[PDB]
RNA sequence: GCUUUACUGCAGGCUGUCGCUGAG
RNA sequence: GCACGGAGGCGAAGAACCAUGGAUUUCCGAAUGAGAAUCUCUAACAAUUGCUUCGCGCAAUGAGGAACCCCGAGAACUGAAACAUCUCAGUAUCGGGAGGAACAGAAAACGCAAUGUGAUGUCGUUAGUAACCGCGAGUGAACGCGAUACAGCCCAAACC
């Protein structure tokens, strides 16, 4: 397919999205990320 | 922090706008050494250059420039 | 148009808006289609003047057969901003009338005469 | 030929996608007018009393 | 004595008779070959547009606008329905035309207010009314202590919500007392029974 | 009001060109063209800008490989920062 | 759901009449 | 900040935090220069209107809102132990539109008929009364009264 600029823009931002929450975070909240997407398990919008 | 209200004020039109593009230009430096991993940062900073700018340009719309 | 059944030759109409004039300077004249359907009905009215460029026609239409059983003469204007120019208003006229003519008194008469004699 | 699993391969067509008024994948990118909000349709926003219990 | 405006009243008791009924004849003629709505410049019946609150006045409009006559112009049914509820023919809307006429000319003026409005005759398939419309934002009507009631933001819409001369008089407000039991204050607070 | 440039692009295939071609990469504002992005170069670090190819990049930014002039030295240019 | 000389109605077609609509 | 880490920083130049007012406020969005799945192309109140210095010069409209409110369009399941009028119901749902509340409102009223009442909503009652109805099932007011709150005016025309 062929990705306009706004289009590729909310996919650089769902696959930011996919990272795991920061090491740091849980020592600073003394103990998951919901929003974990697989590009085959799971299906994007648009 | 460094940089106070006061002293934004007692600043001519003319040197607000050079004190403006000096912060910025150590703002970009600091995301420069940061972009390159530098460890030699001082986080306060990066974040108090940010402020500093945003006084500067709001006493610059005060005063009318 | 409809309220028109003889045309006034434009030398006619000249002579006619001229005593007009005077009339306002030397005598009386009513501005107006309400306060000219007052003069023919209190026989005021000497003469009274319709413009034929009037839209629409319903504020005008009854001036002829009202003048008829009344005696009273009338001219009709074919431009409704010359009519009121010679009343001596800066805006337009679709009735007057020389409420007791003045230094004109003669010519107007003769004008009723004329238009009279144009069946 | 069989109307269920084999019938599911021609599916690669686009049609609703992200809309541009409402964020939902709604924006049928053929009709352009998403289903959602009415966006390309209607100025005014798409919303139906029967999209609640009638006494709520 | 008699107002010159009488004679236009008295001329349009009868609209089939004398003068008018040749103006009318005449007039139609252009009418058929003006649009839905056509903003005109003099009330073709001044007493009755002074009447009803016309004013030679800046933000003052009047417009004809036409309405086809008859029974409402209605689909039949595509789904069940008992024989009391089959009817196409028969059925008329409960709005009247004048009210229509008023509404259209309103949407063609999205920024002024209806005032009232009047009839101006018909032939066989149209219907006339002229329309009194007011500017309710030029001063000189801001000014006016007779229409810039008309100016309050509650008379936004005055039409749509039949505020109007017709609009009020076809909700069956007229009477005051016997009859309007279903009507005041309103149609949809008595449960919409009139 | 944006600033074109915000940083350097920083990794090892940037060096490579910094290195081996005299090109400066950096992360720019996705609304900057070429020619916006050959003057503030210039205004900032004093070079002559020869040539910048730029590209939208997976992380929702835009990239751009601007490469000095045989008169300027990207190693140079990169190390006082 | 379907049918028809089942019951009752509703579109549609035909036809008279009134309005548009006037002169001898 | 939620958020208790690591590093670093700010605060007696009175920070944090709270109140009020101001600044900033990307793109799409009624979305308004034009086009477009939030981007792009070469000055923009697009569109419809009022005024008009007839020039977008001055203005209006658009869309939103929990329900409430006003004006239009308007079912069927159901009840009648079937069903057609009736009923469900002017309900559900649909179209248009206002406000902080709407709407109504100073009698061509009422008609305890009077030597009487006196704008309009609403609440209590009048009353399941009068009235409607395959006179079946069902449907269903008002005047008055006791309260609440109270407020009365402007044009058209005559004559100027
Ligand atoms: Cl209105
Ligand atoms: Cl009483
Ligand atoms: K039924
Ligand atoms: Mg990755
Ligand atoms: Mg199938
Ligand atoms: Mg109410
Ligand atoms: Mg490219
Ligand atoms: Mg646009
Ligand atoms: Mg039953
Ligand atoms: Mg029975
Ligand atoms: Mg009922
Ligand atoms: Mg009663
Ligand atoms: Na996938
Ligand atoms: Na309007
Ligand atoms: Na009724
Ligand atoms: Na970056
Ligand atoms: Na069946
Ligand atoms: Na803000
Ligand atoms: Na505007
Ligand atoms: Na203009
Ligand atoms: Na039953
Ligand atoms: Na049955
Ligand atoms: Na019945
Ligand atoms: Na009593």
């Amino acid at each position: 397919g062929k990705k306009s600029k706004a289009t590729k823009k909310r996919l650089a931002k769902l696959d930011n999205q996919n990272s795991r929450v920061p090491a740091w975070v849980m020592l600073k909240t003394d103990e998951r990320n919901h929003k974990r997407r697989h590009w085959r398990r799971n299906d994007t919008d648009e | 922090t460094v940089l106070h209200v006061q002293e934004i004020r007692d600043m001519t039109p003319a040197e607000r706008e050079a004190e403006l593009d000096d912060l910025k230009t150590e703002l970009l430096n600091a995301r420069a050494v940061q972009a390159a991993g530098g460890a030699p940062e001082n986080p306060g900073r990066i974040k108090e250059l940010r402020k500093a700018i945003a006084r500067i340009k709001t006493i610059q719309g005060e005063e009318g420039d | 148009p409809v309220y028109v059944d003889f045309d006034v030759p434009a030398d006619l109409e000249d002579d006619a808006l001229e005593a007009l004039e005077v009339a306002r300077d030397t005598g009386a004249v009513k501005k107006g289609t309400n306060e000219t359907t007052k003069s023919i009905e209190r026989g005021s009215a000497e003469l009274v003047f319709v413009a034929e460029d009037v839209q629409p026609e319903e504020i005008v239409m009854h001036i002829p057969e009202l003048a008829d059983e009344k005696g009273v003469p009338f001219i009709f204007v074919e431009q409704q901003d010359d009519l009121g120019h010679a009343a001596g208003l800066e805006v337009g006229s679709a009735a007057a009338a020389v409420t007791d003519a003045g230094a004109a008194a003669t010519v107007l008469e003769e004008i009723a005469d004329k238009v009279e004699e144009l069946r | 030929t069989g109307a269920g699993t084999p019938s599911q391969g021609k599916k690669n067509t686009t049609t609703h996608t992200k809309c541009r008024r409402c964020g939902e994948k709604s924006y049928h990118t053929k009709k352009k007018v998403c289903s959602s909000c009415g966006f390309g349709k209607s100025a005014k926003r798409r919303d139906y009393e029967w999209q609640s219990k009638a006494g709520e | 004595a008699r107002s010159a405006y009488s004679y236009i009243r008295e001329a349009w008791k009868r609209p089939k008779e004398g003068q008018i009924a040749e103006l009318m004849w005449h007039r139609m003629q252009e009418w058929r070959n003006e649009p839905a709505v056509v903003r005109i410049e003099r009330p073709t019946r001044l007493d009755r547009a002074r009447s009803l609150g016309y004013k030679a006045k800046q933000g003052i409009i009047v417009v004809r606008v036409a309405i086809r006559k008859g029974s409402s112009r209605r689909t039949r049914f595509n789904k069940g329905r008992r024989s009391k509820r089959m009817m196409v023919n028969r059925i008329t809307r409960k709005k009247n035309i004048q009210r229509i006429a008023e509404e259209r000319a309103n949407r063609k003026f999205p920024n002024l207010r209806v005032l009232n409005s009047y009839s101006v005759g018909e032939d066989g398939r149209h219907k006339w009314h002229e329309v009194i419309l007011i500017d309710p934002d030029h001063p000189a009507i801001k000014s006016d202590d007779q229409l810039s009631w008309i100016s309050r933001t509650r008379h936004r819409l005055r039409t749509f919500r039949g505020l109007t001369s017709a609009g009020r008089r076809c909700r069956g407000l007229r009477g005051q007392g016997k009859g309007s039991e279903k009507v005041r204050p309103s149609l949809r607070v008595n449960g919409a029974k009139a | 009001s944006w600033d074109v440039i915000k940083h350097p692009h920083v990794t090892e295939k940037a060096m490579n060109d910094m290195d081996f071609q005299n090109k400066l990469q950096f992360a720019v504002d996705d609304r900057a063209s070429k020619g916006e992005v050959a003057d503030a170069v210039e205004e900032q670090y004093d070079v002559t800008v020869e040539q910048v190819n730029t590209q939208n990049t997976m992380d929702g930014e835009k990239k751009a490989v601007v490469r000095l002039s045989e008169d300027d030295d990207a190693q140079e240019v990169a190390s006082r920062i």
